Protein backbone atom coordinates (compact mmCIF):
# COMPACT_ATOMS: atom_id res chain seq x y z
CA UNK A 1 0.00 0.00 0.00
CA UNK A 2 1.26 3.82 0.94
CA UNK A 3 0.76 5.99 -1.54
CA UNK A 4 3.76 6.66 -5.03
CA UNK A 5 3.64 8.89 -7.36
CA UNK A 6 1.91 6.47 -9.68
CA UNK A 7 -0.96 6.48 -6.97
CA UNK A 8 -1.12 9.91 -7.19
CA UNK A 9 -1.75 9.96 -10.74
CA UNK A 10 -3.54 7.06 -11.02
CA UNK A 11 -6.05 8.25 -7.83
CA UNK A 12 -5.95 11.55 -7.65
CA UNK A 13 -4.88 13.61 -11.18
CA UNK A 14 -7.00 11.39 -13.49
CA UNK A 15 -10.26 11.25 -11.19
CA UNK A 16 -9.68 15.05 -10.49
CA UNK A 17 -9.22 15.69 -14.55
CA UNK A 18 -12.46 13.12 -14.80
CA UNK A 19 -14.58 15.58 -12.70
CA UNK A 20 -13.39 18.51 -14.53
CA UNK A 21 -14.46 17.28 -17.90
CA UNK A 22 -18.17 16.34 -16.01
CA UNK A 23 -18.10 20.10 -14.61
CA UNK A 24 -17.22 21.35 -18.18
CA UNK A 25 -20.82 19.64 -19.39
CA UNK A 26 -22.59 21.11 -16.74
CA UNK A 27 -21.67 24.39 -18.16
CA UNK A 28 -21.86 23.67 -21.47
CA UNK A 29 -25.29 22.87 -20.60
CA UNK A 30 -26.22 25.63 -18.39
CA UNK A 31 -24.44 28.98 -19.01
CA UNK A 32 -25.61 31.33 -15.95
CA UNK A 33 -24.23 30.05 -12.66
CA UNK A 34 -20.83 31.17 -11.24
CA UNK A 35 -19.98 28.34 -9.60
CA UNK A 36 -19.73 25.43 -11.67
CA UNK A 37 -16.83 27.27 -13.37
CA UNK A 38 -15.65 28.75 -9.80
CA UNK A 39 -15.59 24.34 -9.57
CA UNK A 40 -13.22 24.16 -12.63
CA UNK A 41 -11.34 26.52 -11.42
CA UNK A 42 -10.45 25.50 -8.15
CA UNK A 43 -9.76 21.37 -9.11
CA UNK A 44 -7.59 22.90 -11.89
CA UNK A 45 -5.60 24.45 -9.02
CA UNK A 46 -5.83 21.43 -6.85
CA UNK A 47 -4.56 19.23 -9.91
CA UNK A 48 -1.79 21.58 -11.03
CA UNK A 49 -0.41 21.67 -7.04
CA UNK A 50 -0.77 18.17 -6.58
CA UNK A 51 1.26 17.34 -9.89
CA UNK A 52 3.84 19.73 -9.22
CA UNK A 53 3.88 18.29 -5.55
CA UNK A 54 4.51 14.63 -7.10
CA UNK A 55 7.54 15.84 -9.82
CA UNK A 56 9.37 17.42 -6.90
CA UNK B 1 7.83 6.42 -3.69
CA UNK B 2 6.67 9.61 -2.12
CA UNK B 3 8.27 11.67 0.69
CA UNK B 4 6.65 12.95 3.62
CA UNK B 5 6.72 16.44 2.09
CA UNK B 6 5.28 15.42 -1.04
CA UNK B 7 2.65 13.95 0.91
CA UNK B 8 1.55 16.88 3.33
CA UNK B 9 1.64 18.88 0.34
CA UNK B 10 -0.67 17.08 -1.42
CA UNK B 11 -3.18 16.51 1.25
CA UNK B 12 -2.65 20.63 1.52
CA UNK B 13 -3.92 20.57 -2.25
CA UNK B 14 -7.15 18.17 -0.97
CA UNK B 15 -7.87 20.26 2.11
CA UNK B 16 -8.10 23.58 0.24
CA UNK B 17 -9.69 22.26 -2.47
CA UNK B 18 -12.29 20.53 -0.35
CA UNK B 19 -12.45 23.70 1.68
CA UNK B 20 -12.73 26.53 -0.74
CA UNK B 21 -14.84 25.06 -3.56
CA UNK B 22 -18.47 25.52 -3.74
CA UNK B 23 -18.98 22.20 -2.91
CA UNK B 24 -22.74 23.67 -1.27
CA UNK B 25 -23.82 26.06 -4.29
CA UNK B 26 -25.89 23.11 -5.94
CA UNK B 27 -26.68 19.11 -5.20
CA UNK B 28 -24.62 18.51 -8.15
CA UNK B 29 -21.34 20.13 -6.80
CA UNK B 30 -22.26 18.31 -3.95
CA UNK B 31 -21.46 15.40 -5.41
CA UNK B 32 -18.35 16.84 -7.08
CA UNK B 33 -17.52 17.43 -3.14
CA UNK B 34 -18.11 14.18 -1.97
CA UNK B 35 -16.19 12.69 -4.92
CA UNK B 36 -13.34 15.23 -3.44
CA UNK B 37 -13.49 14.10 -0.20
CA UNK B 38 -13.49 10.22 -1.41
CA UNK B 39 -10.29 10.51 -3.21
CA UNK B 40 -8.82 12.76 0.07
CA UNK B 41 -9.71 9.85 1.94
CA UNK B 42 -8.27 7.20 -0.09
CA UNK B 43 -4.54 9.33 0.22
CA UNK B 44 -5.13 9.48 4.04
CA UNK B 45 -5.81 5.28 3.96
CA UNK B 46 -2.19 4.85 2.16
CA UNK B 47 -0.36 7.08 3.96
CA UNK B 48 -1.47 6.17 7.44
Amino acid sequence: TDATLGSVYSEIISPVKDCILTVAKAVSFNPGGKDNTDAVEVLTELNTKVERAAMN
Amino acid sequence: QLSDEQKETILKALNDAIEKGPWDKSNFLRVIGKKLIAIRDRFLKRIG
